[PDB]
């Protein structure tokens, strides 16, 4: 339940016509991404103040419905351009443009007999909020009659941070991805495609790529080249069987053929994950005694509170 | 296979490796989906389509279908097995997998370990070094013994490339004349149990004769390289060349699709050949980001000469799991080059992607007055790419490229989006890595266009170079690729342009991953 | 070819317009924004459409009439027709001496007569280029001496390439009839045809 | 022909009229997620 | 919770929520979360208070149970899987008898 | 709008329909039974 | 009635249709390809 002034209250249960007007405020498609210039503006007839904000009118022409469910779902909306402004056409045709990553917040004003805006949103004192998301998508859309009245619309598409739902944001165990690495002239050198500057210059999964092989060395001819599932049991919904959810749980799965069995799991509360090994090396003249090294969960952990030498815990149960 | 199974070990007893094992990540498959479906070994009671002969066009790793299993009578220690590999003429069989360790070893780590014969690393010495005792690096000769003995036991393999007419293999109709093998007395067969009439037309097999003895106790789970089948490569001025396998995608693709043995008989007439010999050599481009010198398995990347340019845009090692379904082993083999097979103006044309100096020039005053514009930079447009490949630097197993581009993360605010990909038909880490690299620039144009045009400029297809010019934006002969192309009896074609760019067909350099290889010198027992 | 009428063919003068329908084609993107402002773009070719209507025609006229409009329809070509309105000879003289310079586009135009034209084109009368074939409108005109400087309606298709000569007289429109699919023509029983009409549409 | 914007507007309904003659039989479109 | 980070980012935020409920929702600008819950002081809405049209469905087939059973990764056992399954003796005096069980996990 | 009704009114159709694209390329509903 | 030719006549925007409802949960058509 948004709470709602009660100021607002009155004149939205008094007065019948109410003068309404969405002010939309969209980043502008750049070419690289310094400095951040917005577009002002709204649906009304004449141009709105916010804020200092000068909101130009006579570009908008329409905006679609907000909906959402209780599933998680993309926000989709879609408002429109009138397509013959010729100056946000050439800003969505441009060429070597991109607008991957570009917001767009938009208000819902309500006019007075002034012409001023009734506060209604009790912490800003001024206009609810009616959207604000990503640029995800866009499009013209001309029709040239040979006889009669042509139009052309541009339409903006807009959606939340989860538009892209097959997408794996994981810091998988590797030194290339780590650091970023990237050829800038006719070396690897590490970039800004680190998730953190200072991820530059770790090198701690240098050599997870030969960790495994050396492993198995020490180890019986079945689990040579294994490891246990990170997530057991994850949901049985509408989505599934009984038979096939419970056929497809895993114990174990082989690390020479899947990939998805590097990335790094993170936990929240008690619970049991398997280690990937990252390094494994013997001493010089002790070969007998090898150091292998695990890398458990991420992030700031508390603490580990047992490890599983075999299949049997340090503390006993 | 029941005959086999009282040699093996308890485990692995009735087992293969799947014959495919990466087949290519798009958006049908998630991650997580993908990477779990990949299989290592099947189980032959329970599975008829591990029992299909598959085909393999250039170098890679196969296992055998046994067809035959039985012992000598008064020796009954000794077994001979017969293992079918591939379909069709092959080149030959580069190496032999005894168990999980090859005949010829890696490099100077894997010499130190076992018994072995020479190099696969830098020298590429191949298993016909194991007869000629020199260092040989062509595959094996139709029909030829080989002796292995490693200190644990004698193994003679006795190679059988694919040919239209084999004969019957003479060591085995030799025993079965003087009721020499034990089954065969066992159950009172004669001379034909193993006879002429035995010819396995049209099908590489080799047969493994095992000494088993106090130390190799068991049989090893056999593997093999081949080297693949033989194709047809055509040459502009008409002559025929068919006496190697290719690597060419192009060529691949038409053999199997002229193959009414294997895959669909779709006859040589329904071709233009002219159009698909100039398409050929689009894939044939000599690439210059690296440098020949930095591939040391060279022998087993599809290479036949270090000296040769060897140095083409897309080369394809491919294995096609015929159990498959044709509509589908067709699908995977495009995809992993480009290609768009098309069946307008009456026959097959293949088109792959390319840029041109010269393209067509469409004004939207020559379209019929429709212009819809849509990009969906959303879901499409990545700033790093990840890949994975089945490397025989590696023991075939799998390798990741990853790299990142600092430009496309300095546009789009430092957004972090990844594109996942996964090569099946590519083998060569540097050709996997500039294909990754070529997926990602393409990635970042991501904008379509549609309309209609008159009768006149037939003969589009898809793939083709459109320049447009629409004075009302800001374009003046911007580059398109056709993408969908729609005919009507009225004289009416239907488009849809997609946008590309020139940067998307310039390499960029990359350097040498010739010293990260990871030979698997495990599973075997060091000496003392 | 032309459309026979009662200058080509005065034995017929149940031939001849009863009434000429001469409206204004011009596609356009026209929106309406909601500040108040109309906003329209030109992008579609404009082009002429006439609608004749004839009077009562007797059966050898009418034969005649259909069998030149089956001509029409047989050999594919254009069918060229002649406004009478539009030809009141306000401009005498030959037209071969007047050049126009080269590189001009849009509405404007400017061409010398070098003294040879006698007679001033007023507003509303009809223009032709020599060499396209499109038919424009005089809107206004003005001249300083021999240079004559005319504005017309829709913008010169074509640029001036320096040779083409102005059509001041006997401007024919190169139309397309937009009847052809089904026409027919009824007889009554006094003799006449009654009601042929035609649809024309200039092409180009 | 202009049937193509109507159907975008409309999606949700084709979704449940598809989903509606699927149930006649033991199948559903609530099994792509899995996929 | 484990969350395997080789999943998507809006499967993983799918697989958190529908384990306690929660709804992340996208309308009037900000990211809120809620869950089901009961209230003394919910908001009354007539029915003359609407635009006139309504629309009630119960689709008590394919929803309705019985009983349920459900499983859990347990550390009372090695991390192993234990069910747990009750009966209610009131919803099966109701409904004839029927035999309907709800399976979760 | 009232567009919902008539859909579940005509599901088999919408079905036929729309199997009838998936089967330009490989894909087909009947492959929903496994899951 | 005489819906069903129609629709056999339009299906890729069927196909669209839908595949637009279902992505605004995770859920997508190009998943039955591995089926």
């Amino acid at each position: 339940m948004k709470k709602i002034l009660d100021s607002a209250k009155n004149y939205l249960n008094t007065h019948d016509k109410l003068k309404t007007a969405c002010l939309i405020a969209l980043e502008l498609p750049s070419s690289s991404g310094s400095a951040a210039t917005y577009i002002y503006l709204t649906d009304y007839f004449r141009d709105v103040t916010y804020n200092g904000i000068l909101y130009r009118s006579g570009k908008v022409k329409s905006i679609s419905s907000h909906k959402q469910n209780r599933q998680l779902s993309i926000g989709s909306l879609s408002f429109t351009i009138t397509g013959t402004a010729e100056d946000e056409v050439l800003k969505l045709v441009q060429n070597g443009v991109s607008f991957l990553d570009r917001g767009i917040t938009i208000h819902q004003a309500i006019i007075n007999e002034e012409g001023n805006i009734l506060p209604v949103d009790p912490d800003t004192d001024g206009p609810l909020l009616f959207f604000r998301g990503r640029i995800t998508g866009g499009g013209i859309k001309d029709n040239v009659n040979t006889s009669g009245i042509g139009t052309s619309v541009i339409t903006w598409n807009c959606s939340n941070q989860f538009y892209d739902f097959d997408r794996v944001n994981g810091r998988y165990t590797d030194d290339a991805s780590h650091r970023g690495l990237e050829v800038v002239n006719g070396t690897l050198q590490p970039s800004n495609g680190a998730k953190r500057p200072e991820y530059q210059e770790d090198y701690g999964f240098f050599h997870s790529n030969k960790s495994t092989t050396i492993l198995a060395k020490y180890q019986v001819k079945e689990e040579r080249y294994k490891l246990q599932s990170k997530k057991k049991l994850f949901g049985l919904s509408r989505s599934y069987s009984l038979k096939k959810y419970y056929e497809t749980v895993t114990k174990e799965v082989d690390l020479d053929f899947n990939l998805a069995a590097k990335f790094i799991p993170v936990v929240y509360g008690v619970q049991k994950i398997p280690g990937i090994p990252i390094f494994a090396d013997t001493e010089l003249n002790n070969p007998n005694i090898v150091y292998v090294v695990y890398a458990f969960a991420e992030g700031e952990i508390d603490g580990f509170l047992d490890f599983y030498i075999g299949d049997s815990p340090m503390i006993c149960f | 296979t029941t005959i086999l199974a009282k040699y093996q070990v308890k485990e692995e007893r009735y087992k293969l490796q799947s014959k495919k094992k990466l087949f290519g990540l798009s958006r049908s498959y998630s991650l997580k989906k993908y990477y779990e479906t990949v299989t290592k070994e099947v189980d032959l009671d329970f599975n008829l389509a591990a029992k299909f002969i598959p085909v393999v066009y250039g170098v890679q790793k196969i296992p055998g279908i046994p067809i035959f299993a039985d012992t000598e009578l008064n020796n009954p220690n000794i077994v001979y097995v017969v293992y079918a590999f591939a379909e069709g003429e092959i080149d030959g069989f580069l190496d032999f997998y005894i168990g999980d360790s090859p005949m010829i070893c890696f490099d100077e780590t894997d010499s130190d370990t076992r018994t072995c014969f020479g190099r696969k690393k830098i020298v590429g010495d191949t298993m016909h070094r194991l007869a000629a005792g020199t260092s040989t690096s062509q595959p094996s000769v139709h029909g030829q013994e080989y002796k292995y003995n490693d200190g644990n036991g004698d193994i003679r393999i006795w190679t059988f490339h694919g040919k239209p007419d084999q004969t019957a293999a003479q060591v085995l109709v030799d025993i079965a004349k003087k009721k020499g093998f034990y089954l065969q007395n066992q159950n009172g067969n004669g001379p034909e149990y193993w006879d002429s009439r035995y010819k396995l037309l049209d099908t590489a097999y080799a047969i493994v004769r095992f000494t088993i003895n106090e130390n190799r106790t068991e049989i090893p789970e056999i593997s093999a390289e081949v080297q693949g089948k033989k194709v047809k490569v055509y040459n502009s001025d008409g002559t025929i060349k068919a006496d190697k396998t290719s690597l060419n995608g192009i060529w691949q693709l038409m053999d199997y699709l002229t193959s009414d043995r294997y895959g669909a008989d779709i006859t040589l007439d329904q071709f233009p050949l002219q159009k698909v010999i100039s398409e050929a050599k689009i894939l044939d481009i000599i690439d210059e980001s690296y440098q020949t010198s930095w591939q040391p398995y060279w022998r087993y990347v599809g290479w036949n000469d270090p000296l040769s340019e060897n140095r083409q845009i897309v080369q394809l090692n491919t294995i096609l799991d015929t159990s498959e379904s044709v509509f589908k082993n067709v699908q995977g083999i495009l995809e992993s080059f480009g290609g768009a097979i098309n069946n307008l103006s009456g026959e097959y044309r293949i088109t792959v992607e390319k840029y041109s100096t010269n393209p067509l020039r469409i004004n939207f005053l020559d379209t019929y007055g429709d212009l819809d514009l849509s990009d969906t930079t959303g879901r499409n447009k990545f700033n790093s790419v990840q890949a994975s490949l089945v490397d025989p630097a590696l023991s075939w197993k799998t390798n990741s490229i990853t790299f990142y581009n600092s430009k496309f993360k300095e546009q789009d605010k430092g957004l972090d989006k990844k594109l996942q990909l996964s090569f099946a038909n590519i083998t060569n880490y540097y050709t996997a890595r500039s294909y990754a690299d070529r997926e990602l620039k393409k990635s970042r144009y991501s904008r379509t266009l549609s309309f209609s045009v008159p009768y006149k400029f037939i003969g589009i297809e898809p793939n083709d170079p459109i320049a447009f010019t629409y004075e009302r934006y800001g374009w003046k002969d911007k580059f398109f690729l056709v993408d969908e192309v729609e005919n009507t009896r009225d004289g009416k074609i239907n488009l849809v342009l997609q946008e590309y760019g020139e940067d998307v067909f310039i390499n960029s350099e990359q350097v040498d991953n010739s010293g990260n290889d990871i030979p698997d010198i495990s599973n075997n027992v060091l000496p003392p | 070819m032309r459309l026979p009428d009662p200058y080509t063919n005065p034995e017929y003068p149940g031939l001849g317009f009863e009434s000429v329908n001469l409206v204004d084609n011009d596609p356009m993107i026209r929106d309406e924004l909601p500040n108040g402002k109309v906003k329209e773009v030109k992008i579609s070719a404009q082009y002429w459409g006439i609608n004749i209507s004839y009077p009562e025609l007797f059966p050898d006229e009418y034969a005649f009439l259909d069998s030149r409009l089956l001509e029409y329809k047989r050999t594919g070509d254009y069918l060229d027709v002649l406004l009478p309105q539009y030809e009141a000879f306000r401009v005498r003289g030959d037209t071969k001496s007047v050049t126009i310079p080269a590189g001009q586009k849009g509405s404007q135009i400017i061409l010398n007569t070098n003294g040879t034209l006698t007679g001033q084109p007023k507003a509303g009368d009809l223009f032709k280029l020599s060499t396209h074939p499109k038919v424009y409108k005089i809107t206004n005109f003005s001249s300083s001496g021999n240079v004559w400087n005319i504005s017309l309606y829709p913008d010169l298709f074509i640029t001036t390439t320096g040779s083409e000569k102005p059509v001041f007289n006997g401007i024919l429109f190169r139309t397309k009839l937009m009847n052809g699919d089904s026409f027919g023509s009824t007889l009554n029983n006094n003799g006449t045809y009654s009601g042929i009409s035609l649809s024309l549409r200039e092409s180009l | 022909a202009s049937f193509r914007d109507f159907a975008s507007n409309n999606s949700t309904a084709f979704r449940d009229a598809v989903e509606l003659a699927l149930n006649e039989n033991g199948t559903t479109l609530k099994s792509l997620g899995n996929s």
